[PDB]
């Protein structure tokens, strides 16, 4: 880890919780979906906001 | 020091940013075609 | 050389930690 | 171009030069203060000060030489044994100097910083660790105590709990005790012998005091056996050869490559040894033979060191040994001896028509005489050894008190009172 | 042992161009590389739309 | 006297001497009681069929178990008996034989090495014998982790051409040989142009033409066909292999991209290439100070406990990069922290920097020069490579050539963004993986 | 396998007494073979033990011939019940091969240490004759086990005899040790770096003084008052009562009542001991080395 | 055999011998 960008803020060490996770190799798209899942969460956050915001 | 290179890939990226930088904000300009 | 009750050293454990003996 | 021009100067350091047309300008420092002169409370100084080079003199401080070493692109160098302690130094024919005036410094003007000193302990481990794969040179040390008491039975490598044992003030008086410019022989290659004569009085005049030479390391009957879980085991048996510089050690020389030989043909059996041959004859398949001779100034041992299986131990062994009774015996051959010259003298110069090892046998001169014996006369030496010299030379060996060294499994290992 | 393996042979994944091993694989790099990453630069543009 | 631009003029010239089958004659005067006399064979690996694999390799040790003249270990007895020492040895492309010998002995050494060039006894007697003794090593060769690494990168990408295939060959040819094919293969590639002869001491060159002359000038040793001269493309692949086994301490890993051939410009700046990166290990006593950017740090953490670099240049092909040594939990590093030191250069380089490596190369091809035998064996490859050429000072100029400029033109063809190969042995298990490396070659300017 | 690490652990403690460290070493100056092998195991040898090794040399060496079984404060019949019963297998038995073949050389292994150990000792006789006894007379003669605590032990003779043309603090101890195919008798010194050369002559010839006809028959029957008691004061206790009979056991098979015993240690004629001890000077004698050798001598000075 | 041996540090490179 000499002079890797992901200790150098100790904040980017933490982010080596997905690079170098592990994974398995015969995987469905049926995995895809944990992932999957967050993103409508996001794309909402904003929809209803702007909404929020004239209603 | 010198610094020899990477002087000319400077001059990109400022303008690798300047012409999307309007290719965002799209104002008055010059050439349409 | 130290055995003077007997002969020489010793090897015991069962529980106790250990002995050596002259 | 012209030949060894050595000069005798007032403070005991022979200065000795040519000049070639070549390129390369090489320089080296030989000093007569090895292992032999650790005492038991001064051990292993030597196996760690060999490892100094690196540090901060008082000349420079030790990132400067660092970087100022590579920019030359040059190299620096550095040797221990038993007897001559040496560094050795190269760069390109012209920049010497920068370089020479680096030399002075680092024996010149020496620094012990603890925190310099102390953190290169670990060093010595991983040091100490790669030797020790071959035994054949952990079998070498181990051998010295068979043979002696004091001094040359020290080892090269520091003893264990010697380790955490090395203070700074310890060196330094070690490093002015056995430094003087009496003991200091400087040798010059392919440059001009003024240059070499200007700087060499300059600097390297101190002193005096202690060549202290109360060891004559007292040759001395022994065996060890060291027990491991090896399938090849490795012993070898030694007798007392003559000191250095007579054709008494030469008889040895000669009657080493009369019966021993460093391979001149790959792969092959070979024949014209015979004791290899009188091994395989009466013994069976894989095995390794070789006679041993070494010596120095107030000795030398001669014997022969063997690698065999573990029934093949003792099998091996008299049927070498008792070959060797033969030539004992008053057997010889003449031609042999003409052959065993034809191989001592070609093998000599083979050795010696390298620049280095010429540089090495040229300052080796200079520690132990100061004086340079052109090749021819030596080749001429070479012949002067009667046969029957090297037969009553060889009559010694068996004749005197014998020692051993034992590694491997010792399960079949007869101890000496079987020989 | 040791020597006995070979590589297996994967071509029929290849394409021909390089499918002579008599060929230095250099010739045909040239242009080789760059339709991959045509498609790369290609399939990054519209997204930025 | 001596200056290292006057060293440069003075020098006894390679001689050039020809005979009338092919062979070549050459020479150097050492002014010196020794001479080594070598031959040079440009036979490959690579002309042999699979089934020919290993065969010269076993040829090899036949020829000093006795040749058609000369039986078994009569041979050795007079070297022996003269007293001279006697080698000979193996490479993909190139076999070699040769002594170590007095200009005296000189005349039998000729007439002794040449009978053995091309008769040879060739008896059943050695062929078990030797089978044995080779199936003996072939599984004693499992030993070193290095001389296993290598071959696996070869076929990596040289896979599809005989350039990859192992020295030794199967172990099963080992098994299968009859001498015929030994014959046959001692019958095609053994005639001249193939043949290189040379040698190097006191000798001048007239005093060895005379005795060069009548054998082997000869014997013929021919030039026929035997095809021309055959070789082809040998084809580079982007791969990986990858060996996992987690007993052993270390892994030995090192990594490599094709490169020219023997011949060319570019063969000169590759040189001062690897000049750059210097390297490290265990037990040098460079410390924290040395100025090379990976030998100070991937020791300052121990990132590795060694490291190298090579260079070999073929006919049609050349290798480049690096053999390194560490501990497995921090592999990772070492391949992280290898790449940039290409690839900061391929970019920021500097003239400074170069110098000492200018320097090193200067100060590394001078001192390759010591001792009789080396010069020998330069003469031998130099005619199978560039053929007469000892540009002595012309290297100089050759590194006078060189420039900042020069470099960073030299790295942009080679590196930036290529398809390197991967070549590992266990306990491989941390290593990145492919892609990563492959995107990790080109920097995104990061 | 899981219980390697148990070993050096095990290893471990012992050493620290280099007392102990220094007993094994000493067994390879005196012989070759058997003997000399350590109680403890060694060091590449570790990684080295198989299960199936031992089930062999389980079974092996054991023997129902070779088993001796004692009870203490039960039925006879109870034992005698499950005696024959369980402890009936065979056979095999006893493997003798090994005379261990006395045999001299000496050993010296270098330390830092301040206080060095080193031993010097010949052959004594086998157990089970008043020869070994008279050197088991000896010992107690020379030897002493201390009866008085912090004491500067006058009755021994050596100890007096070493500090008089000696100096400051040291330990002497001679050495006596026996089975069944020998024994061995010697003393055992422990001084400071210069002080050990000087404490082995002030104690080796002393030992002369006894080896020329030098005695004092009193002496012998205060060594016996010792002998016959500190046997006893050994005996008296149970356990080292029970071991004192089953070490009968594997060796005769019969009990002789210490009152016998008692007897035979009167039974030691003076000159028989004067004699003994001079078979101790007489014969080719062992060493082992532990500490600073700076000063220390090889046998070739004693 | 051996030289016997010999010790070799320095600074860049470094093995030993015999
Ligand atoms: C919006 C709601 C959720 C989000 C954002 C979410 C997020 C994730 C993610 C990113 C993963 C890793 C990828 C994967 O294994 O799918 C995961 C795994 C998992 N989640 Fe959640 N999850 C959600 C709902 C749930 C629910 C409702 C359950 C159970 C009732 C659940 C149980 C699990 C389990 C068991 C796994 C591991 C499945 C496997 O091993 O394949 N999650 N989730
Ligand atoms: C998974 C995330 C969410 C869900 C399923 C959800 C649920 C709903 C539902 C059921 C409606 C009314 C459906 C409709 O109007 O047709 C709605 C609209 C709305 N939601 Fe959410 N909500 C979510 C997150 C949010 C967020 C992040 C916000 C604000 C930032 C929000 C605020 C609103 C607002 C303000 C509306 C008004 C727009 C409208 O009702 O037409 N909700 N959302």
């Amino acid at each position: 880890m000499t002079n890797i960008r992901k200790s150098h803020p100790l904040m980017k060490i933490v982010n080596n919780a997905f690079i170098d996770l592990p994974a398995p190799s015969n995987i469905s798209s049926w995995w895809n979906f944990g992932s999957l899942l967050g993103i409508c969460l996001i794309l909402q956050i904003l929809t209803g906001l702007f909404l929020a915001m004239h209603y | 020091q010198l610094a020899r290179n990477w002087v000319p890939t400077a001059s990109l990226w400022g303008a690798v940013g300047a012409v999307g930088l309007v290719w965002a904000t799209d104002w008055r300009l010059i050439l349409d075609w | 050389g130290q055995a003077a009750g007997r002969p020489l050293v010793a090897s015991v454990s069962l529980n106790v930690p250990a002995s050596v003996r002259y | 171009p012209q030949d060894l021009e050595f000069t005798r100067l007032p403070n005991g350091l022979v200065i000795a030069s040519l000049e070639n047309y070549a390129p390369a300008s090489r320089i080296g420092l030989f000093i007569k203060a090895g292992s032999r002169y650790e005492n038991s409370n001064n051990l292993g100084t030597s196996h760690l000060l060999r490892l100094a080079s690196s540090l901060t003199t008082k000349g420079a401080s030790s990132f400067k030489i660092t970087r100022g070493i590579e920019a030359v692109g040059g190299k620096l160098s550095v040797t221990s044994t038993r007897e001559n302690m040496a560094y050795t130094v190269e760069c390109l024919r012209d920049d010497v100097d920068i370089l020479m005036e680096f030399l002075l410094n680092v024996t010149t003007a020496p620094e012990f910083r603890r925190w310099e000193v102390a953190a290169l302990q670990p060093q010595l481990r991983i040091d100490k660790a790669v030797a020790l794969q071959n035994p054949q040179a952990h079998v070498i040390e181990n051998l010295h105590a068979a043979a002696y008491r004091n001094a040359l039975a020290n080892s090269l490598y520091c003893p264990d709990y010697r380790i955490g044992k090395v203070t700074p003030v310890e060196l330094h008086d070690y490093v002015q005790n056995h430094f003087t410019s009496a003991r200091m022989a400087l040798i010059g290659l392919g440059v001009s012998h003024p240059v070499l004569k200007q700087v060499a009085e300059q600097f390297l005049n101190i002193r005096g005091g202690l060549g202290l030479s109360g060891a004559k390391a007292k040759y001395h009957g022994g065996e060890i056996r060291e027990q491991n879980g090896d399938s090849l085991v490795h012993a070898a048996l030694v007798a007392e050869s003559a000191a250095i510089g007579s054709a008494e050690a030469n008889a040895f020389s000669v009657l080493q490559h009369v019966l021993g030989a460093g391979p001149h043909v790959k792969r092959g059996s070979n024949a014209t040894s015979s004791l290899y041959q009188a091994v395989a004859k009466g013994v069976h398949q894989p095995f390794d033979v070789s006679a041993f001779n070494a010596s120095y100034s107030d000795s030398g041992l001669f014997g022969f060191y063997t690698i065999s299986q573990a029934a093949s131990a003792g099998d091996v062994i008299k049927a070498a040994y008792n070959q060797v009774k033969t030539i004992a015996q008053g057997n010889l051959s003449n031609p042999d001896v003409q052959a065993a010259k034809n191989k001592l003298k070609a093998g000599y110069l083979m050795s010696v028509e390298s620049s280095e090892g010429f540089l090495d046998e040229v300052g080796s001169q200079a520690l132990a005489a100061g004086s340079y014996t052109p090749p021819s006369t030596v080749l001429q030496q070479i012949d002067a050894v009667a046969d029957a010299d090297v037969i009553n030379a060889a009559k010694k060996f068996v004749s005197g008190r014998k020692s051993m060294a034992a590694s491997g499994n010792l399960g079949h290992t007869p101890f000496i009172d079987e020989l | 042992s040791h020597t006995d393996i070979k590589v297996p042979d994967f071509s029929d994944y290849r394409r021909p161009e390089v499918l002579d091993s008599t060929k230095s694989s250099k010739e045909s790099s040239e242009a080789r590389k760059g339709f991959s990453y045509l498609v790369t630069a290609t399939t990054t543009v519209g997204v930025a739309y | 006297t001596a200056t290292y631009a006057q060293a440069l003029q003075s020098v006894p010239e390679t001689q050039v001497s020809q005979l009338d089958n092919g062979l070549r004659v050459a020479s150097e005067q050492s002014s010196q009681p020794t001479c080594t006399v070598g031959v040079w064979i440009d036979a490959g690996s690579r002309y042999e069929s699979e089934k020919n694999n290993g065969a010269g390799y076993f040829v090899e040790h036949l020829a000093f178990k006795g040749t058609k003249n000369r039986p078994g270990n009569a041979l050795e007895k007079e070297v022996e008996s003269m007293g001279a020492h006697l080698n000979a040895y193996s490479t993909r492309e190139h076999t070699a034989y040769y002594i170590k010998a007095l200009s005296k002995d000189l005349p039998k050494a000729v007439e002794l090495l040449a009978d053995i060039v091309q008769n040879c006894s060739l008896e059943d007697s050695q062929i078990e014998k030797e089978r044995d003794v080779i199936l003996q090593e072939l599984q004693e060769n499992d030993t070193s982790m290095r001389d296993v690494v290598f071959n696996y990168l070869h076929a990596t990408a040289f896979q599809g051409t005989p350039l990859a295939q192992s020295v030794e060959g199967p172990s099963e040819n080992v098994r299968k040989l009859s001498r015929a094919d030994l014959t046959e293969y001692l019958s095609r590639h053994y005639k001249a142009p193939r043949m290189v002869l040379a040698a190097a001491g006191g000798l001048e060159h007239r005093q060895l033409l005379d005795l060069a002359q009548k054998h082997f000038s000869g014997l013929s040793g021919t030039y026929d066909e035997d095809a021309v001269p055959t070789l082809s493309p040998c084809r580079f692949t982007g791969s990986q292999i990858c060996h996992r086994e987690d007993g052993l301490p270390l892994a030995h890993v090192a990594i490599a991209v094709e490169g020219p051939g023997w011949a060319h410009p570019d063969n000169v700046a590759l040189q001062v290439a690897n000049a750059i990166i210097g390297h490290y290990d265990c037990t040098y006593g460079g410390g924290a100070h040395l100025s090379s950017p990976l030998a100070s740090i991937a020791a300052t953490n121990k990132l590795c406990q060694s490291f190298q670099t090579f260079n070999i240049c073929y006919a049609d092909t050349g290798l480049l990069g690096a053999h390194f040594v560490c501990d497995h939990m921090s592999i990772d590093d070492m391949m992280f922290v290898l790449q940039g030191q290409w690839m900061r250069l391929c970019t920021s380089a500097t003239e400074s920097e170069v110098l000492r490596g200018k320097n090193l190369l200067r100060n590394a091809l001078v001192s390759h020069l010591d001792g009789t035998t080396p010069v020998c064996e330069d003469i031998g490859r130099s005619l199978l490579t560039y053929g007469r050429r000892i540009p002595l000072a012309e290297w100089e100029s050759r590194i006078a050539e060189v420039d900042a400029r020069v470099v960073r033109e030299v790295c942009s063809k080679y590196f930036y963004d290529q398809c390197p190969a991967v070549a590992g042995f266990g306990p491989i298990e941390q290593l990145p993986d492919y892609n990563r490396i492959r995107s990790g070659m080109f920097w995104l300017r990061f």
